[PDB]
């Protein structure tokens, strides 16, 4: 309740900061401008290591999302079996790391 | 009742954020060998009000923007989510008491990169939106690191509520156990928010070169709030004060020094390095930082069991 | 009309899913799945799951939409009639299933549907010192082990699988 | 059976393999001062 | 082909998750632990097809309890004939369901 | 009358705002740019002014002529003139931006900066001392004060 | 063997303070003596209630009142 | 049965015939598709916190990440293709006609 | 010298002060002198909501001790 009350309130702050930051000087009638990126009209070259490090990027927080509940699950009555597989999840974590360093998939932005 | 809550939390930091670049600009001054403003207002104590009233009289840039709807909505977002990331903040209470308040602020600092993205895409200029992607990489890239020192913090705490960690270092600070946390925790906080010497986009163009100046006073400001946000959030991680129920002003005063002294240390960090390069950052993160993060991940998780320390749930 | 908080925020999903399905524009689909997740992430936390929501808006909004608009970004050049004409008649049948749902309390399409407010079905009891969401999750790593097996291996195997087919070799 | 409609309808490749149907240049002016000219490969 | 490698090497990889009436952690309950329940030591051992139609009625209530259709249609016929007798005036609301009871603990 | 005093405060107001904040540009171009380092330097300290140091001509206000303004150049500085937000201002610096200078019968120099852009403020020197820039500047900041723009607004 | 971790410690040192941490993480709690108190403390936290058992006749084990001497005792977990 | 699970069956129904029907771009077939993985997320989070299901609440986090690894696949996949022919158009992909 | 950044750094502390300050203050104030009540849990609340049913006022901060009972 009050919590989207909050929101509503950085909102519309934020929106009228927005609004008298754009349309304010919209009231001044200084002049009309022609204005007749160093590349020209130069396609965007696709590059695979952006799209790269997204990806690993993505993966590697869809492993963080398993990894999340484990300061609730050390309080289980199975702690070896607990431990084990937190242990399992971070070494798999550093494996799927170190097969991306051995062939050569942080290169270049490394 | 409760808007007067809501507005005394959020017109302090606005009035915060602009005497940030004052004093950021007298003790960079002073660091240098040399004075900040201090001609337009005594010791320069106006000099933020002179700049706002001139960024907000200047005239825009009037851009070509492929959509007005995402340049419109980028300086929205920024700005609400500069703004929503204090609520759960203990001081020492937190003004919106949160269960899960730590995976709700690590929520929006990752949500926070769509101003950036929809910044560079509203631009016309391709180079600009280069520049966005690369920010837009490194900032996730630092996000990774961001979410498993936090889960690794956090299992000292037993919980992901933001008042129990005040609980928690009511004997010892938490920079104690966790030290090598605490660096790479700042260091990636310091890259988190594109802070020198992580911050590319003045280096050699921004994701915001098309912006007008007002716009662009609001990204600023978002972003130096975003700086005081994160010094707070890492001064009630590592440097917990002691906080008397009867008196909360203590704990008030006592954690306002500790994360004023860490947004100097920032001001200091800026004035003293060189830049990195892309792919330096990139080495230092993915190949320095994530493998000793991993290690102590697995390090913290396994140290409570072995000495029978788990803490308590609730 | 507060009662109905969570019927309201599902039709904000639904306009939403309509608007990002008639394909404007690929980043626009993008935005408008954006908002559609944000509401849907509101409906789960007005039901109860704080988890869940904040997994929704950590994973799949800060971490998934980022790579896919990051993605759109990467192709589909900066600068229709079927777009607005696919967006009118789905507000329609939308705003037409809403009235007939609360003109009659009761519809049926597939199944049958009851149109009271959804704060009928909730549970009247307490759950003692802890949230039962949280113990289902938390359970992952002391009953899940097969779970977590297969779901790690999942993960390495797509990590290779990436990084093969986008060599190119 | 060849059709009117499978009459654009060529063989696949022998070894099944179709052809794949340059790089960035940047031109950094002069806003010393030097104005240069980059062709980056990324 | 469904083998079963799970019983044929005593192994559990996902029976716990299978049914709602099983082991769940802190003791606990389900809303509908009973019906299921009910319904399952019915079924049990006597197969498909005589399931279906032996003890059917321990599946109706399994189903009540599970999508609730019945009792949201009562609840919707009282309180239409409530708003029907209330705009006609015949009905006076009693003062406990109007906010003024003072509730019990 | 009340309008009169009104725009006269509100017109002090914008003008303190605007003199007591400028933002300069400088164009590196030749020897005037290292005596500007040499004012930006401790000793004269541009910056206490409230004058930063290296703008972004995307958002200056003032733009330093600091150089001699060869042929190849200039239409380059006209477009970043262009680009400027208003209010806008330009200071000369030196002689070879005034009038040409060393170069004035140079077949491949502009005689004058303001031949290409409106100047406002003429520094003399060869290079002017860092003393003289910032007289300069501060005699740029005494021009944006005596402006008169909402009591011209106001009797129009 | 010997040399070869002076030269990869002196090379990568980052490496092998991950490892080394790695190594401790994995191999500590299988040795020391404290993981069983952390087993009978999380067993021991009373999460939910001690439903009572009928009284038959024949549970001398069993206390019938929190105060007599039979039952589980936390004077480990009092002292440690 | 309640409501929001009919508003959430129909929002799944229209990203169906989103992705069903494909009108320039591959990559709005994707947004389609992980509509139709958000709207199951709701429906099944929905249920299971409605039925108090304790050990079902794993399920949709294991759903988020293996659709989230599908729609990875599919961005490579559609990153290639982007590299073949220059666009991501759904109408260059008709070789094997033949 | 170095003590002239102080008034900016001091109004910056009055600034960050102030949010702490007012939100113990106004918790303080509207729960009768007493900290805001925490409810993480479904048993807390419920004692929030038994505790305004016995205040007798429909608010949960009233609190009635032994003056209740016979
Ligand atoms: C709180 C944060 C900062 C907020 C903003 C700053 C605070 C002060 C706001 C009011 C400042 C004065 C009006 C806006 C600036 C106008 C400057 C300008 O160019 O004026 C000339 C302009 C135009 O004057 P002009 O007719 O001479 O036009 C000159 C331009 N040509 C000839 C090319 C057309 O004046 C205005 O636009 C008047 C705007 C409103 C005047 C004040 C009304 C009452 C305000 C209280
Ligand atoms: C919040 C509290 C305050 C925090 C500190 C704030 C003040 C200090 C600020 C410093 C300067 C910041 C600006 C520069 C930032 C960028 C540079 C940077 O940080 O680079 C990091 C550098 C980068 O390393 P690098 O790049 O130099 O590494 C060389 C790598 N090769 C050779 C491949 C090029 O270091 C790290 O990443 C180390 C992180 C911390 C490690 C902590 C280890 C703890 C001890 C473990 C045990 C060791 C013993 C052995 C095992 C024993 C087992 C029993
Ligand atoms: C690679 C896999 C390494 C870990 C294997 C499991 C280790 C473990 O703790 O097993 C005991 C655990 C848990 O045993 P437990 O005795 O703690 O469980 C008691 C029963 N419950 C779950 C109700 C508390 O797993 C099992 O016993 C069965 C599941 C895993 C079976 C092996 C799968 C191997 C797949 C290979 C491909
Ligand atoms: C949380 C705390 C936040 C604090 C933020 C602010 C910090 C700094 C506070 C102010 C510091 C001192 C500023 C002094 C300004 C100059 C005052 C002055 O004397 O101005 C004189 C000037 C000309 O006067 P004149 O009559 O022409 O002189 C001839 C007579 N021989 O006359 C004029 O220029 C006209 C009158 C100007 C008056 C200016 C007064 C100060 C304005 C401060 C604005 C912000 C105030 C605080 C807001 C937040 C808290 C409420
Ligand atoms: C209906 C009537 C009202 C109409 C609207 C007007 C509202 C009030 C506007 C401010 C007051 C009007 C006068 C402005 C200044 C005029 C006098 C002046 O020029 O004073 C100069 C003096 C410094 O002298 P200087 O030339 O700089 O000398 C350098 C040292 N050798 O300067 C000084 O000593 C300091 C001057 C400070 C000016 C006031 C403080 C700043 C403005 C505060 C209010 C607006 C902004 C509020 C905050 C916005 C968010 C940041
Ligand atoms: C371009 C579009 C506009 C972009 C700018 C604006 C939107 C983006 C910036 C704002 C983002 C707001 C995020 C809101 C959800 C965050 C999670 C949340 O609510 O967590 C708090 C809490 C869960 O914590 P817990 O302590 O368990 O709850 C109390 C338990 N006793 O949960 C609660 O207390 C639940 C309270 C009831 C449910 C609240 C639902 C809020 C409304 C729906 C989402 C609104 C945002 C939609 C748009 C998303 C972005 C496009
Ligand atoms: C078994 C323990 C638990 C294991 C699971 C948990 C692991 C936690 C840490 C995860 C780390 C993930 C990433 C690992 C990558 C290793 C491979 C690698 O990077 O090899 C290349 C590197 C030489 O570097 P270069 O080829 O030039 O690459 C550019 C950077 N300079 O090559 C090297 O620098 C040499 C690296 C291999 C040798 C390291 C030896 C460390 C020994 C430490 C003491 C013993 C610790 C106990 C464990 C046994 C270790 C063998
Ligand atoms: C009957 C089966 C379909 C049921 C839903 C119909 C929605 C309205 C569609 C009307 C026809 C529009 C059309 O021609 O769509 C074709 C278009 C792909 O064609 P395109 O390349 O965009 O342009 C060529 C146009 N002949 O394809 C599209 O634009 C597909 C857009 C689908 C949007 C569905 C929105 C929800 C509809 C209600 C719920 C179902
Ligand atoms: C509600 C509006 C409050 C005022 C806006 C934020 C404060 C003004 C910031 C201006 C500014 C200052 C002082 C400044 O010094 C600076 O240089 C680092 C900027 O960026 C180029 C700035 O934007
Ligand atoms: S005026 Fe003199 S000092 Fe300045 S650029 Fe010309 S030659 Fe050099």
């Amino acid at each position: 309740m009050n919590l989207m009350i909050t929101l509503l309130t950085n909102f519309t702050l934020a929106t009228l900061l927005v609004t008298i930051a754009f349309w304010l000087p919209q009231l001044n009638v200084y002049s009309e401008k022609t204005s007749p990126d160093p590349m020209g009209s130069a396609r965007l070259p696709f590059s695979m290591k952006f799209f790269l490090v997204a990806i690993t990027f993505l993966l590697f927080d869809l492993e963080i999302a398993l990894l999340l509940p484990l300061p609730w699950a050390s309080q289980t009555t199975n702690l070896n079996t607990m431990l084990t597989m937190a242990l399992l999840l971070i070494f798999l974590l550093a494996v799927s790391l170190a097969y991306e360093w051995t062939q050569k998939g942080l290169e270049w932005t490394e | 009742m409760f808007m007067i809550n809501v507005l005394t939390l959020i017109i302090p930091i606005l009035l915060a954020v602009a005497f940030l670049t004052l004093v950021e600009r007298k003790v960079l001054g002073y660091m240098q060998f040399r004075k900040g403003p201090n001609v337009v207002g005594p010791y320069g104590l106006l000099q933020p009000i002179a700049d706002a009233i001139k960024l907000f009289i200047k005239e825009p840039l009037r851009p070509a923007t492929s959509s007005i709807s995402m340049f419109i909505l980028a300086p929205i977002l920024a700005l609400t989510l500069a703004l929503t990331m204090w609520i759960p903040l203990p001081m020492p209470y937190p003004l919106i008491n949160m269960n899960l308040g730590v995976l709700f602020m690590l929520a929006m600092s990752s949500l926070a990169v769509y101003s950036i993205l929809w910044s560079g895409w509203a631009s016309n200029s391709k180079y600009a939106l280069i520049g966005a992607l690369r920010a837009v990489a490194q900032t996730i890239s630092y996000e990774v690191t961001l979410a498993i020192i936090l889960l690794s913090v956090l299992l000292m705490n037993g919980s992901f509520t933001l008042s129990t960690l005040i609980i928690t270092q009511e004997q010892v600070w938490l920079i104690f156990p966790a030290w090598p946390l605490a660096m790479m925790w700042f260091i990636s906080t310091l890259a988190e928010t594109n802070r020198a010497p992580f911050d590319l986009t003045e280096g050699e163009s921004g994701f915001n070169v098309e912006y007008a100046a007002g716009p662009f006073a609001l990204f600023f400001m978002a972003e130096y709030a975003n700086i005081i946000m994160m010094n707070i959030f890492t001064t009630t991680l590592f440097l917990g004060a002691f906080h008397n129920p009867y008196m909360p002003e203590l704990y008030t005063i006592n954690f306002t020094i500790k994360s004023l002294l860490l947004s100097i240390t920032f001001l200091w960090i800026r004035a003293s390095y060189p830049r990195f390069r892309y792919d330096q950052l990139m080495h230092l993160l993915w190949k320095n930082f994530l493998p000793l993060t991993l290690a102590l991940c697995m390090w913290h998780v396994s140290l409570p069991i072995l000495l029978s320390s788990i803490p308590p749930q609730t | 009309m507060m009662t109905y908080i969570v019927f309201i925020l599902s039709i904000i999903f639904v306009m939403g899913f309509v608007g990002f399905s008639s394909k404007p524009s690929p980043i626009y689909g993008g935005l408008g799945l954006i908002v559609s997740g944000g509401v849907g992430c509101g409906i789960v936390l007005n039901f109860g799951g704080s988890f869940l929501g904040l997994m929704v808006f950590l994973i799949y909004l800060g971490g998934m939409m980022v790579v896919f608009g990051y993605t759109t970004a990467m192709a589909t050049e900066q600068y229709n009639k079927v777009v607005l004409g696919t967006f009118i008649t789905g507000l329609l049948m939308e705003f037409l299933m809403v009235y007939y749902v609360l003109k009659d309390k009761e519809v049926e399409i597939v199944f049958k549907f009851n149109g009271m407010g959804d704060w009928v079905i909730y549970d009247t009891g307490d759950s003692g010192f802890f949230s039962e969401e949280a113990m289902g999750i938390a359970a992952l790593y002391s009953y899940g082990t097969w779970l977590v097996i297969v779901t790690g291996w999942s993960l390495l195997i797509g990590v290779v699988v990436i990084m093969e087919i986008t060599r190119g070799n | 059976y060849p059709t009117k409609e499978t009459a654009h309808w060529k063989p696949p490749p022998w070894n099944d393999v179709d052809p794949p149907k340059s790089n960035l240049t940047l031109n950094f002016g002069p806003q010393g001062v030097l104005r240069l000219v980059m062709e980056l490969s990324g | 082909p469904f083998f079963d490698v799970q019983k044929k090497l005593g192994v559990d990889l996902d029976h716990w998750m299978t049914i709602q009436s099983a082991e769940q952690p802190h003791r606990i309950p389900a809303r509908c632990h009973a019906f299921e329940k009910e319904w399952i030591e019915c079924a049990h051992g006597i197969g498909s097809i005589r399931a279906e139609k032996e003890c059917k009625i321990e599946f109706e209530d399994f189903r009540e309890c599970l999508l609730r259709q019945k009792t949201m249609k009562r609840l919707n016929a009282i309180k239409r004939q409530r708003d029907k007798l209330i705009k006609e005036g015949k009905y006076t609301p009693p003062p406990h369901h109007s906010g003024q009871e003072d509730l019990r603990p | 009358s009340r309008g009169e005093y009104v725009v006269a405060k509100l017109d002090d107001l914008i003008n303190w705002a605007r003199r007591s904040s400028l933002w300069p540009m400088t164009f590196g171009l030749a020897c005037c740019a290292v005596e500007m380092m040499h004012m930006a330097a401790p000793r004269y300290d541009m910056d206490r002014f409230g004058v930063v140091f290296r703008a972004s001509p995307r958002q200056s206000d003032v733009m330093i002529v600091a150089g001699t303004l060869t042929n190849k150049m200039a239409p380059a500085l006209r477009k970043v003139y262009d680009q400027m937000p208003e209010p806008r201002y330009v200071v000369s610096m030196g002689s070879c931006a005034n009038g040409g200078g060393y170069y004035h019968y140079s077949y491949s120099v502009v005689r004058g900066c303001d031949r290409i852009v409106p100047v406002d403020i003429y520094v003399p020197g060869c290079p002017p001392t860092a003393e003289a820039l910032l007289y300069g500047i501060l005699q740029l900041q005494k021009k944006i004060k005596r402006e008169k723009r909402l009591r011209i607004w106001y009797r129009r | 063997v010997a040399a070869f971790l002076k030269n990869v410690w002196a090379k990568e040192p980052v490496l092998v303070a991950s490892f080394a941490i790695a190594g401790l993480a994995v191999i500590l709690p299988t040795l020391s003596p404290y993981t069983k108190y952390s087993l009978m403390i999380n067993r021991a936290t009373p999460y939910n209630y001690p439903v009572p058992l009928r009284d038959d006749g024949n549970m001398p084990d069993v206390p019938s009142h929190p105060q007599d001497p039979q039952g589980p005792s936390l004077e480990w977990l009092k002292r440690l | 049965m309640s409501l929001v699970y009919m508003n959430i069956m129909m929002a799944f129904t229209v990203s169906l015939t989103g992705l069903l029907m494909y009108r320039s771009h591959l990559m709005s077939s994707l947004l389609c598709l992980e509509g139709m993985m958000l709207s199951l997320f709701i429906l099944a989070t929905l249920m299971i916190l409605n039925s108090h299901f304790t050990l079902a609440s794993m399920m949709p986090i294991i759903l988020l990440v293996f659709a989230a690894c599908e729609a990875a696949l599919g961005l490579s996949l559609l990153v290639m293709v982007s590299n073949t022919y220059g666009t991501d158009y759904v109408q260059n992909l008709n070789l094997l006609q033949c | 010298m170095w003590f002239e950044v102080l008034p900016g750094i001091a109004v910056m502390g009055v600034c960050l002060f102030i949010p702490g300050m007012a939100t113990a203050r106004i918790h303080r104030f509207s729960n009768g002198g007493r900290e805001k009540r925490v409810a993480h849990y479904s048993y807390q609340w419920y004692l929030m909501e038994r505790d305004r049913r016995v205040s007798g006022v429909n608010r949960y901060y009233v609190s009635k001790g032994l003056e209740n009972i016979d």
